[PDB]
RNA sequence: AGCCUACGGGCAGGCGCCGAGGGUAGGGCCCGUGACUGGGGCGAAGUCGUAACAAGGUAGCUGUACCGGAAGGUGCGGCUGGA
RNA sequence: UGGAGAGUUUGAUCCUGGCUCAGGGUGAACGCUGGCGGCGUGCCUAAGACAUGCAAGUCGUGCGGGCCGCGGGGUUUUACUCCGUGGUCAGCGGCGGACGGGUGAGUAACGCGUGGGUGACCUACCCGGAAGAGGGGGACAACCCGGGGAAACUCGGGCUAAUCCCCCAUGUGGACCCGCCCCUUGGGGUGUGUCCAAAGGGCUUUGCCCGCUUCCGGAUGGGCCCGCGUCCCAUCAGCUAGUUGGUGGGGUAAUGGCCCACCAAGGCGACGACGGGUAGCCGGUCUGAGAGGAUGGCCGGCCACAGGGGCACUGAGACACGGGCCCCACUCCUACGGGAGGCAGCAGUUAGGAAUCUUCCGCAAUGGGCGCAAGCCUGACGGAGCGACGCCGCUUGGAGGAAGAAGCCCUUCGGGGUGUAAACUCCUGAACCCGGGACGAAACCCCCGAGGAGGGGACUGACGGUACCGGGGUAAUAGCGCCGGCCAACUCCGUGCCAGCAGCCGCGGUAAUACGGAGGGCGCGAGCGUUACCCGGAUUCACUGGGCGUAAAGGGCGUGUAGGCGGCCUGGGGCGUCCCAUGUG
């Protein structure tokens, strides 16, 4: 299936990831579908984590499982939360 | 590496009195005011007729001198200045006064450009607080140049102060020898310089 | 959109086939100067309709044979033997070469 | 050094010998039906076409013959049982002829 | 003739088409090598002459032809880059 | 935001003209030398042959069984078996093994790139919509028995389970023939006829969950098709029988001469066909003022292949690297009947070569497979190891110190140079020691709430006792090229067309700043030089931006084919050309 994931990037021991939609069989770093938005795994910075939740919603709405460790960050941001 | 071989020996190659001793280049001499002529059994006899390269060589020879850089630091700047959008002549050395080795020594904390990468080497110096040991570090404008905490009791930091004291500072700089800190202002124009250098010279140099 | 372009027949021997010419003008990568070539291409006519000296629109279409990929979509003239004759000749010279 | 990737072989040769069955006696079938369709036959040319129709369905529910593939062979099927009929005959028996 | 069957059929097997490649025959291109032979280049001093640069001591050059140890000579035209 | 030239044909001069040098670059290698770190990077050759280890499995919540261990009995008691549960081993069955990882052989091709086409197509798993699951029957492994075999494995005989195979029904629907309308390539709807569905499992069981069947759509991943772009030789000029098209068929998911029968005589080519040589292509990369040239390593995309070659099976998907069958080559086993194997996966070995790494640590992170989950596997990956291979940062000290040590070198014997250099005094404190010591890691999971949205709580770190912090603390590696001109840094001696230098011009034939050593000097510095190759200079293939009276260069002269080019006025179209917008890049 689609899948929303990391991508690592940043050098070594500098770990980034950009969440980003791509399918499954994809290579990690390989070429994806779209960059929805990155992550600090560390918060080197005020902007450790961002995400366009406009589109975020979309794929989950075409349907497109996310990782564990992919749908933890798509939480903080909220994409699911509506009240 | 610096120059650690002998340093006065290069004053004599310019017939210029390059400072970069201290004490002794005010001194009668910064070995200078005895032999002004160029070192080797040689030199002394009828000097020859410099050709364009001869000339504009040597006149990157002195600015590079001056700072006690390498080469390779060196032309990496130069280029760099060639880069940003601007008058690379002077831009240039602009980039190269940011030099903390050399902000540590117009604001006189050191004596020389040496003995001023040495300290900063040995971390006796701090920028914002946070302390620094990288005499390339690129001085950013508004950043406080202030000595290390454990480092102001020292004799030779007071020194050098006891010798700063009142008399001015560069222009684009303050000093403040009462908080033993000091301040990077601006980078430095053209005039507010006063390297025996033209600039002009040491970009035809950078052609071939 | 499926590409379009016109040009003379000048071949209708093939059963239900016919052979469009066409020429398209472009300015040389490096001398500038604008050049002309030309392609043929196997045009599928059913209705064995269009003749020689036809010009006429084909279009991109679903494969017919092995080279014909396109149909011929709407006349344009028919008196227009003045260039089957350039063509005719350019293929008379080669005679003149191979010894 | 002995990846069970065996468990794939031997199950394929049960699958082959499957397919190969359902799909053989497809074609025997079918072959029936042509012949009695138009050896004027009808009141079993179709009888036998029903078998015949319901098999390649039924062989398409399973991995075997599938997709549209199921469909060509229907229809390169009746649609030609029929006409060896219009040898004489008219849609006699009920097969899964619509007049 | 064997096997399976819910007997309507299936598998096994047999034959045919095509088929890796193997074999035979005759062609094409390219590379290496070959007694010997043809000219070419290079050479600090060799043998023979002295054709060219001065009217080069018969003005030169040239296409062709014939001839001569060798440069070359001569015939027929041509050129001036000769007078 | 960019553009420099020099030496050399002469007695000298101008010009043409070739050679040659300074620059930048590299997956480099070689010599001499070599201290610390960080991020990169490392078989370009034999796509030669490889010991050993590991690199793809997983689910007991699909099914029965061998084995071992735990607890109990159905039985008033008992053979023992039934029953509950954990583990292990295979088997049956499902999903994945077509992803990931390696290599450039082949390929001059719709292979790649770029923009489009499919009314000519497929899409496992995921997402949305609708409908449905009734009843009945069967086989084969495991296991039991007997046989053959050295081994690898194998034959026969008998039981049996299921989400395995099969028949009948229900047909929401879908498939097919034919007919009708819409649309218009095979797109949508409708009617009669006929054809096809389903599988159970688990718990807290009257209900929720994971599955199962049909159909439409979505998402994603593809197949095929087309315009245009993509190397040298024309001393390769003609090429073509499935050849070009047609009718009907076979095959596929699908078009097509892909494949076949029949018919027609065509198709391609100086706009370079056919042939030969070479080559994976691109984003990019190196150089250049740019235009241009050169290139495709690491990285991402696409293609191709898995010792050579062919083939099909299974499957949503493959002609499948760690699956299958056959031939050839090679390796090993053998009881000579027969049999096993495939590093261009990670390490490592051997061969070749000028040359290219540890048989390391770990699933903690990210990512992939299976599973309800717990979790299991993962040489993808995350790291560490080795090599100045590259880029970057850093150190071998800082201040003071003679009208100037000794030594060595030169000398007009007065002196000059090395040289503030050292010695010397002071200061700082790489290394080494002491203590503390992570970021990378919050989610699956647990309770509240509903297993949802929301909240709260807990476990987990290979690198690593690493980075970084605080404390204590020793002045503690410098080497290479050059010094006639270009090109810049000079003297002494030895040598004597010998020894040797050399990129060009040239140097040496007893007075060499050109050979060798020395003193001194210049340029770089943990590097410096050399070889090779690319761009530059080269404006020396010149579009930007060159020339042909004598320097190389006008065809011996005509006629003319294609092609190239084309006068003055008006009008239509709007191909080139120009502008805007948008998609794409
Ligand atoms: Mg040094
Ligand atoms: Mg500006
Ligand atoms: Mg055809
Ligand atoms: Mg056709
Ligand atoms: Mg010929
Ligand atoms: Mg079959
Ligand atoms: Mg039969
Ligand atoms: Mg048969
Ligand atoms: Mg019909
Ligand atoms: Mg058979
Ligand atoms: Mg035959
Ligand atoms: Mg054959
Ligand atoms: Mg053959
Ligand atoms: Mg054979
Ligand atoms: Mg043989
Ligand atoms: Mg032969
Ligand atoms: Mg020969
Ligand atoms: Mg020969
Ligand atoms: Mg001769
Ligand atoms: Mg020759
Ligand atoms: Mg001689
Ligand atoms: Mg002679
Ligand atoms: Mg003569
Ligand atoms: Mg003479
Ligand atoms: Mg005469
Ligand atoms: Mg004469
Ligand atoms: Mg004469
Ligand atoms: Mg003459
Ligand atoms: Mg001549
Ligand atoms: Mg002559
Ligand atoms: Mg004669
Ligand atoms: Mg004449
Ligand atoms: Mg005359
Ligand atoms: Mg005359
Ligand atoms: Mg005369
Ligand atoms: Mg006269
Ligand atoms: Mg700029
Ligand atoms: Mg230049
Ligand atoms: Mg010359
Ligand atoms: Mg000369
Ligand atoms: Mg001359
Ligand atoms: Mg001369
Ligand atoms: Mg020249
Ligand atoms: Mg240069
Ligand atoms: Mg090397
Ligand atoms: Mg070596
Ligand atoms: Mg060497
Ligand atoms: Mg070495
Ligand atoms: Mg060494
Ligand atoms: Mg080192
Ligand atoms: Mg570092
Ligand atoms: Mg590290
Ligand atoms: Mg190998
Ligand atoms: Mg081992
Ligand atoms: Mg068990
Ligand atoms: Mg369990
Ligand atoms: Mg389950
Ligand atoms: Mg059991
Ligand atoms: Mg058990
Ligand atoms: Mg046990
Ligand atoms: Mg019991
Ligand atoms: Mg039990
Ligand atoms: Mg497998
Ligand atoms: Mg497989
Ligand atoms: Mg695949
Ligand atoms: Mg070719
Ligand atoms: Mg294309
Ligand atoms: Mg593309
Ligand atoms: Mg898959
Ligand atoms: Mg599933
Ligand atoms: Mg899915
Ligand atoms: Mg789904
Ligand atoms: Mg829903
Ligand atoms: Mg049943
Ligand atoms: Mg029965
Ligand atoms: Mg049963
Ligand atoms: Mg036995
Ligand atoms: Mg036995
Ligand atoms: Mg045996
Ligand atoms: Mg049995
Ligand atoms: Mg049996
Ligand atoms: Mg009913
Ligand atoms: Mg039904
Ligand atoms: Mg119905
Ligand atoms: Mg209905
Ligand atoms: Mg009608
Ligand atoms: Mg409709
Ligand atoms: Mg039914
Ligand atoms: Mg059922
Ligand atoms: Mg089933
Ligand atoms: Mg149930
Ligand atoms: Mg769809
Ligand atoms: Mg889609
Ligand atoms: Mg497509
Ligand atoms: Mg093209
Ligand atoms: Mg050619
Ligand atoms: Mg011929
Ligand atoms: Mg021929
Ligand atoms: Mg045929
Ligand atoms: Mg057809
Ligand atoms: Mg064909
Ligand atoms: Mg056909
Ligand atoms: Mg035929
Ligand atoms: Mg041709
Ligand atoms: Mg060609
Ligand atoms: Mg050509
Ligand atoms: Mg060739
Ligand atoms: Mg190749
Ligand atoms: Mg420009
Ligand atoms: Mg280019
Ligand atoms: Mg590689
Ligand atoms: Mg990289
Ligand atoms: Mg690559
Ligand atoms: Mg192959
Ligand atoms: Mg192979
Ligand atoms: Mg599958
Ligand atoms: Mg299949
Ligand atoms: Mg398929
Ligand atoms: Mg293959
Ligand atoms: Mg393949
Ligand atoms: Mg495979
Ligand atoms: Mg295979
Ligand atoms: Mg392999
Ligand atoms: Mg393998
Ligand atoms: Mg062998
Ligand atoms: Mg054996
Ligand atoms: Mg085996
Ligand atoms: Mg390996
Ligand atoms: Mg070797
Ligand atoms: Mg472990
Ligand atoms: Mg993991
Ligand atoms: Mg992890
Ligand atoms: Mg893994
Ligand atoms: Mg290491
Ligand atoms: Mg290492
Ligand atoms: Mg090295
Ligand atoms: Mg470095
Ligand atoms: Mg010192
Ligand atoms: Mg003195
Ligand atoms: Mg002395
Ligand atoms: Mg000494
Ligand atoms: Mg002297
Ligand atoms: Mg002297
Ligand atoms: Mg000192
Ligand atoms: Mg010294
Ligand atoms: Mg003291
Ligand atoms: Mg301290
Ligand atoms: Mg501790
Ligand atoms: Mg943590
Ligand atoms: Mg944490
Ligand atoms: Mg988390
Ligand atoms: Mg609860
Ligand atoms: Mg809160
Ligand atoms: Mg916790
Ligand atoms: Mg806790
Ligand atoms: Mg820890
Ligand atoms: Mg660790
Ligand atoms: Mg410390
Ligand atoms: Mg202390
Ligand atoms: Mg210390
Ligand atoms: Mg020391
Ligand atoms: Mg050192
Ligand atoms: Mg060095
Ligand atoms: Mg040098
Ligand atoms: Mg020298
Ligand atoms: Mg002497
Ligand atoms: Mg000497
Ligand atoms: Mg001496
Ligand atoms: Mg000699
Ligand atoms: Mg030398
Ligand atoms: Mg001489
Ligand atoms: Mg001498
Ligand atoms: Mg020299
Ligand atoms: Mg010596
Ligand atoms: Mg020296
Ligand atoms: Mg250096
Ligand atoms: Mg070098
Ligand atoms: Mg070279
Ligand atoms: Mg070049
Ligand atoms: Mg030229
Ligand atoms: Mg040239
Ligand atoms: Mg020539
Ligand atoms: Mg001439
Ligand atoms: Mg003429
Ligand atoms: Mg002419
Ligand atoms: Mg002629
Ligand atoms: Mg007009
Ligand atoms: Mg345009
Ligand atoms: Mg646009
Ligand atoms: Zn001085």
């Amino acid at each position: 299936m689609v899948k929303i994931r990391l991508a690592r990037f940043g050098s070594k021991h500098n770990p980034h990831y950009r969440i980003v939609v791509t399918d499954a069989r994809r290579k990690r770093d390989g070429k994806y579908i779209e960059k929805i938005g990155y992550y600090d795994p560390r918060k080197t910075t005020p902007d450790w984590l961002k995400v366009d939740v406009e589109r975020a919603r979309y794929w989950l709405s075409v349907g497109a499982q996310p990782t564990d460790t992919a749908r933890r960050l798509l939480r903080q941001a909220g994409v699911f939360r509506q009240e | 590496g610096r120059y650690i071989g002998p340093v006065c020996r290069l004053c004599r190659r310019e017939g210029v009195k390059l400072y970069l001793k201290g004490e002794r280049c005010y001194s009668p001499k910064c070995a200078m005011e005895r032999r002004p002529y160029p070192p080797g059994q040689h030199g002394q006899k009828r000097a020859r007729r410099p050709s364009d390269y001869a000339v504009r060589l040597r006149e990157k020879q002195k600015l590079r001198r001056i700072y006690g850089i390498s080469e390779r630091q060196f032309r990496n700047l130069f280029e760099e200045a060639s880069k940003k959008k601007g008058v690379t002549g002077s831009v240039f050395l602009g980039l190269l006064e940011s030099r903390l080795d050399n902000v540590v020594y117009r604001l006189g904390f050191a004596v020389s450009r040496r003995q001023a990468r040495q300290l900063v080497r040995h971390g006796h110096i701090t920028v914002n607080g946070r302390r620094v040991d990288l005499p390339s570090y690129r001085v950013r404008p508004g950043d406080e140049i202030a000595v290390a905490e454990k480092s102001r009791n020292l004799e030779l930091i007071r020194q050098n102060l006891e010798a700063m004291k009142g008399r001015k500072v560069g222009p684009w700089l303050s000093l403040d020898v009462e908080g033993m800190k000091g301040k990077f202002l601006r980078l430095p124009d053209r005039e507010d310089l006063a390297l025996p250098v033209n600039e002009q010279l040491v970009i035809e140099f950078y052609s071939r | 959109p499926k590409k379009v372009l016109t040009g003379v027949v000048v071949s209708d021997k093939m059963q239900k086939t016919v052979t469009v010419l066409v020429e398209r003008q472009f300015p040389h990568p490096l001398y500038g100067k604008v050049i002309k070539r030309s392609k043929k291409y196997l045009a599928h006519d059913p209705e064995e309709k269009y003749k020689l000296g036809d010009v006429v629109e084909i279009i991109e279409s679903r494969p017919i044979s092995k080279r014909k990929r396109f149909r011929v979509l709407r006349l344009v003239e028919s008196g227009r033997m003045d260039l089957v004759e350039k063509y005719l000749i350019r293929r008379q010279n080669y005679q003149s070469l191979s010894k | 050094r002995n990846l069970s990737a065996l468990k794939r072989h031997r199950q394929s040769l049960k699958r082959r010998l499957r397919n190969k069955a359902k799909k053989s006696a497809i074609k025997t079938l079918s072959k029936k039906a042509v012949q009695l369709a138009q050896e004027g036959k009808a009141e079993e040319a179709l009888k036998i076409m029903r078998k015949a129709e319901s098999l390649i369905d039924k062989a398409a529910k399973g991995s075997t013959l599938h997709k549209n593939a199921a469909a060509r062979r229907k229809s390169r099927l009746m649609r030609k049982v029929r006409q060896l009929l219009e040898a004489a005959g008219a849609p006699l028996i009920g097969g899964g002829l619509s007049a």
